[PDB]
């Protein structure tokens, strides 16, 4: 039985968050602090911070206890 | 076994549990280290064997006394004289006011006497850090925690897993030297001397490379003149940045001329040229020592 | 170093307290000198197999001699005593000792792991944790600083190890005397020189004082090829020790 | 993440009636225990609530002056620990001063704000400092146990920043969203005083603060919810969102700060209870 | 508390003592870790920070391939953590030469490791301590990532990162050069090393110091230029090395196929931004190719001379 990839399906109860690779395409990266060359050497990009902030903003927005 | 009453649990290391306990027949308070010989697939830990065997022979005022060893089929008890606190806690508490200079000199004199006694008995402490130096209320300081100690009747190999913490590691160890020597203890003592004087770690590196670069930045990047044979060491790289030594007038401002000369001799790059414990005891820095 | 003389003096003082009882062999109702020789030879072979240092072997032999000096052991438990002594020496001296499983395996599972652990506990109880024993290896290392020929060093080490096999003539000599005699013999064999004056002033041993152990060691060297135990020579045949085992002993010694 | 966190699962309650029931149960339980051990000294639940409000303000003022400067996340975590702990326990069993010091200690440890114990007690007579450290060390595990070992706390600050980024990117109707920041921050602080942390998600709180600040400035962003958040497809969800935001605003409106003299009287009563 | 019957001993160490116990309520075997107090210097810190880290991170995760924290009781002095009982780990399987790791077994182990890691990184958490002895296994052949004592959340620009790196054999080169900001690459590199171990039964890059570890990395894979690592020289602990040529990957792993070689190359890319992620790794053709992974139930389960006197 061969393996087939299936994406994680976790309900966030909120608005959809754009994919990480598209963040600079739609212009989100225009409003975050630029990464230092040291950060890029370590592998830290401003896209990570932008995606984290958006995901936290839209998480559990439509949920009721 | 039943002669001691456990007052409380003091610590819990890699192999044994340490209690503060009381001797029922005498009333003296001791530190009882219990190592359970059960649950061990190899028997007595080799660290405990080396510690007991070396500490039995080291009878000095400035070394923690191993009063008794109780050996049982499944438990092993080590009785030490109890000292309430270590020098690291004392330095943390006495920050922002500073340890008095006479106290620092007396502490260094006592530590040097203890280390010289250890070295003349072919014993290498290998773990000289402020957390392992225990003080009492009478103004005395003792070497403790002989868990990494080794006898060097034959040369001792360097082990990556057993080694002092980063801040007090000597540069020869950082560059991958094959064998230990007595000069690593002197380097650690010099680092502790500087930390006591300036209330902060002399070389507070985050990693091995960072620690090496901090040493290079303070004392200058070594070359074959100041440290012969340095370029042949296993971890030496030709491309190390060439910093210049900054004079000891700023690394340890409060120290005087004799203190600065002693610290510079303790912090020699060359292990062979580094000052010894007894030659350091003969220094003019210790012309006026009195226990406070 | 400035502590070197202090270390030598401490070793000279400490070799007396760690000296095994002389003549304990005839107080043992079961085991004898020949069995001890086989045991020590097997210990040499085991140390070779697991790549242990020579200091570990010297310490193990010292522990065995000290342990047999106050306890009586049946001939079936002698190898267990040797295994426990070697394990203790490995724990004290090696950078990391071999596991107990390897030790019980090297004796083709003659004894269980529990027996090995209990006998190690018994040896520790008998010795009272006094395991930092001066050896011939340490005194030879101390003496080598007064030379610098590597062949002489290897041959002196070979003779010092040969002194371990026999308990009859060598158990009455301190390790310092044996090391001095071995150094003199190696110097005479390779370079033809004698006991250097620096060593006389350092140790206080003249030629006359080293003479008895000197002829004992020379006789041992002469009859080494015919000796029933040969793992020491096989150990020193390697180029790592410069192959000094297959050298030519001096037929005379003046 | 919040959407599958322990805070959502176990520490977000349907209404204020649940919170009142839990606090009344804690008070009555302590009264029963005290009367079983062996009458006008016990504190009613509202008095306990007033004392808890006062000590939360005290914890805020303690964290504001902390050296080195505490990040906002640590302060939010400490305040949430305080609220959760006194949801199920009574002030007359554990003094809120030790409890808030322990909450700050635990928050610093959890949020990776590395400070040693001497630095922590230096922010407080030295003898009182060592006594305080002893009490904090004693009460740390009790506080962890009463939190059900749910230590990660989700705060509204990161959702607020994410909302600001989204507004700058996809809402050009608003010229400069940054001017909305300061006022919104003030509203957030008011939210922190009420019980809204135990009733709503952090994203809801952040959005409520942002839109309240916008409405105070005379700007309407109904289109931002309807269009940018795609809520015109699901009108019911938009309705619930507006009701939740209105409930939060009313909760802020009805909040009454503790009175000084009443707090002093109740402090004397609680000190007598602990004596 | 008092609901567990200790019935074995599983190990000791610098941090915790692990034994095996019975739940006495559901009659299920669990593992209890008692957290030691450490040296007497660290006697006024309260609860251990590593224990708090493990508790707080594991209480917010629930995946088949991540160890579960069943309970976290504790006496007011000693705190104990209760986990599922796992019989072995990957290190035992790697070091055991009696059993043979077929390609399907390796694919299974890698697949479960990557699924757990993808779930982990989706929640903005880095494990930071990946090695074969932290990948536990049970009787049903289910791998679980354990030992979350170094794990930390990433994404926030705060530089709370204070060392706490894995054992140097699996440390990524950007961590060896002292990076303070990083992402998922630090996990992925370690994964590659683990994969290499599974392919050779010995550690891939066994250095004895940070400089020696970097030397071994650059000798095996070639010294990176600025084309493959654009900002490498900006790292705080940067040291210039010789221009080693590097060994071709198919020479190191002679039995590996082309898809496996592509996966290994992706896992060992010097640029941390270009290094593949767990999601990208799971989508590679290696995993969907024949043969499929081994089912969890079928995974493997673990002179001289006598002297006569």
């Amino acid at each position: 039985a061969l393996y087939e990839y299936q994406p994680l399906q976790i309900e966030t109860y909120g608005p959809h968050v754009p994919e990480l690779e598209m963040l600079g395409r739609l212009g989100y990266l225009n409003h975050v602090r630029a990464a230092s060359p040291q950060d890029l050497a370590g592998g830290y990009t401003s896209s990570l911070a932008c995606h984290r902030a958006l995901q936290d903003a839209f998480s559990g927005l439509f949920w009721q206890p | 076994m039943e002669n001691f009453q456990k007052v409380e649990k003091i610590g819990e290391g890699t192999y044994g549990v340490v209690y503060k306990a009381r001797n029922k027949l005498t009333g003296e308070v001791v530190a009882l280290k219990k190592i359970r010989l059960d649950t061990e697939t190899e028997g007595v830990p080799s660290t405990a064997i080396r510690e007991i065997s070396l500490l039995k022979e080291l009878n000095h005022p400035n070394i923690v006394k191993l009063l008794d060893v109780i050996h049982t089929e499944n438990k092993l008890y080590l009785v030490f004289e109890f000292l309430h606190q270590d020098l690291k806690k004392f330095m943390d508490a006495s920050a922002l006011t500073g340890i008095p200079l006479p106290l620092i000199k007396s502490y260094l004199f006592q530590l040097l006497q203890g280390l010289a006694f250890c070295h003349s008995h072919r014993v290498l402490h290998r773990d000289l850090k402020p957390q392992n130096l225990l003080i009492n209320t009478e103004g005395a300081i003792k070497l403790a925690d002989f868990g990494l100690a080794r006898a060097f009747g034959v040369p001792v190999r360097t082990y990556t897993h057993e080694v002092v913490t980063l801040w007090y590691r000597a540069p020869e160890i950082l560059l991958g030297c094959k064998y230990y020597s007595t000069a690593v203890d002197i380097w650690s003592l010099g680092c502790i001397f500087a930390e006591m004087v300036t209330r902060r770690a002399l070389f507070p590196g985050d990693s091995e490379i960072d620690q090496l670069f901090r040493i290079f930045r303070t004392l200058g990047t070594p070359d074959e003149v100041v440290w012969p044979g340095v370029t042949s060491m296993p971890d030496y790289k030709p491309s190390f940045p060439k910093w210049a030594r900054q004079d000891f007038s700023k690394v340890v401002p409060p120290l005087d001329e004799d203190g600065r000369s002693l610290l510079s001799q303790m912090l020699h790059y060359d292990p062979n040229k580094r000052i010894s414990a007894k030659a350091a005891l003969a220094h003019p820095f210790f012309q006026d020592v009195t226990k406070p | 170093p400035d502590y070197h003389e202090d270390i030598h003096t401490y070793l000279r003082e400490m070799e007396v307290k760690c000296k095994p009882k002389v003549g304990y062999m005839k107080k043992q109702p079961d085991i004898t000198n020949s069995m001890r020789a086989i045991l020590v030879d097997w210990l040499v072979e085991v140390g070779e197999e697991y790549k242990l240092q020579n200091e570990t072997l010297h310490l193990a032999v010292n522990y065995i001699d000290r342990f047999l000096s106050s306890m009586s052991v049946l001939r079936g438990k002698l190898q267990l005593v040797g295994t426990a002594a070697m394990l203790l020496a490995s724990k004290f001296e090696e950078i990391y000792p071999p596991e107990v499983a390897e030790f019980v395996y090297i004796t083709d599972d003659t004894y269980t792991k529990k027996q090995v652990l209990r006998m190690e506990h018994l040896v520790l109880k008998v010795l009272t944790f006094d395991l930092a024993a001066p050896t011939v290896n340490q005194f030879l290392t101390q003496y080598f600083l007064h030379q610098a020929n590597c062949k002489v060093e290897s041959l002196a080490m070979f003779l010092g190890e040969l002194s371990l096999i026999d308990a009859d003539p060598y158990l009455k000599y301190l390790p310092s005397v044996i090391a001095g005699a071995a150094f003199h013999l190696a110097l005479y064999t390779v370079t033809g020189q004698s006991w250097p004056e620096s060593l006389i002033r350092k140790t206080g041993y003249t030629l006359e004082s080293l003479k008895p152990c000197l002829m004992d060691l020379h006789q041992t060297y002469l009859k080494a090829p015919q000796h029933a135990q040969q793992s020491i020579r096989e150990k020193y045949k390697n180029s790592k020790y410069h192959g000094v085992s297959l050298l030519n002993p001096p037929e005379t010694l003046n | 993440m919040y959407h599958n966190s322990s805070q959502k699962r176990h520490w977000t309650f349907s209404s204020e009636e649940q919170l009142a029931r839990l606090r009344a149960d804690a008070n009555r339980k302590f009264r029963c225990k005290a009367v079983a051990n062996g009458d006008p000294v016990f504190l009613e639940p509202h008095e306990e609530m007033t004392l808890c409000k006062y000590y939360e303000k005290r914890l805020l003022e303690f964290c504001s002056v902390f050296k080195p400067a505490m990040p906002r996340s640590v302060v939010g975590t400490a305040c949430m620990y305080f609220k959760r702990f006194y949801l199920n326990n009574s002030v007359m069993e554990y003094h809120p001063r030790i409890i808030m010091l322990t909450c700050a200690f635990l928050a610093c440890k959890v949020d990776e704000f590395n400070v040693s114990s001497p630095q922590f007690v230096g922010n407080l007579s030295p003898l009182g400092q060592e006594k305080a450290l002893e009490q904090i060390l004693e009460y740390e595990l009790l506080l962890i146990q009463q939190l059900n070992f749910h230590l990660i706390v989700h705060n509204p600050y990161r959702p607020f920043e994410g909302f600001l980024i989204d507004l700058k990117t996809r809402y050009p109707i608003l010229e400069n969203p940054e001017i909305l920041r300061k006022t919104a921050d003030d509203f957030l602080n008011r939210i922190a005083l009420t019980d809204a942390y135990l009733l709503y998600t952090p994203s809801q709180i952040a959005l409520t603060a942002i839109l309240s600040s916008a409405s105070r400035a005379g700007i309407t962003m109904e289109s931002y919810l309807s269009e940018s958040l795609m809520l015109k497809e699901n009108r019911t969800c938009l309705s619930q969102l507006l009701d939740i935001m209105k409930s939060m605003r009313n909760l802020v409106k009805k909040y009454e700060p503790p009175r000084s003299e009443e707090v002093a009287v109740l402090k004397q009563k609680l000190e007598r209870c602990h004596s | 508390a008092k609901r567990y019957e200790k019935l074995d001993f599983l190990g000791e160490g610098q941090f915790a003592t692990v034994y095996k116990a019975r739940d006495k309520n559901t009659n299920q075997i669990v593992a209890i870790k008692k957290i030691k107090l450490g040296h007497r210097s660290e006697a006024k810190d309260g609860i251990n920070r590593t224990a708090l880290r493990e508790i707080k991170l594991l209480q917010e995760l629930s995946h088949p391939n991540i160890i579960g924290l069943l309970d976290a009781f504790g006496h007011k002095s000693n705190i104990s953590l209760v986990f599922d009982f796992m019989e072995t780990d990957l290190e035992v399987i790697i070091k055991d030469n009696s059993l043979v790791l077929t390609p399907s077994h390796i694919k299974a182990y890698m697949l479960m490791t990557l699924q757990g890691l993808e779930y982990l990184h989706q929640h903005w958490i880095l494990h930071r301590d990946l090695k074969p002895n932290n990948l536990l296994l049970d009787e049903n052949g289910v791998l679980k990532l354990a030992d979350f004592g170094l794990a930390k959340s990433f994404g926030s620009p705060n530089r709370a990162y204070t060392h706490q790196v894995v054992t140097r054999w699996y440390r990524a080169p950007e961590l060896l050069f002292g990076a303070r900001m990083y992402g998922v690459g630090v996990d992925m590199w370690a994964v590659g090393c683990i994969l290499a171990e599974l392919l050779l039964r010995v550690p891939f890059l066994p250095g004895d110091s940070d400089l020696d570890q970097l030397t071994r990395i650059f000798e095996t894979l070639g010294t990176p230029t600025e084309e493959q690592w654009p900002d490498m020289c900006s790292l705080p602990d940067y040291v210039t090395f010789k221009s080693f040529p590097g060994i071709p990957l198919h020479h190191i792993f002679s039995a590996a196929g082309d898809d496996l070689l592509d996966l290994i190359q992706g896992l060992f890319l010097f640029n941390p931004c270009a290094r593949i992620t767990a999601t990208q790794a799971l989508k590679m053709k290696y995993f969907s190719n024949r043969p499929g992974p081994t089912p969890g139930c079928q995974l493997p389960r673990p002179l001289p001379k006598k002297l006569i006197f």
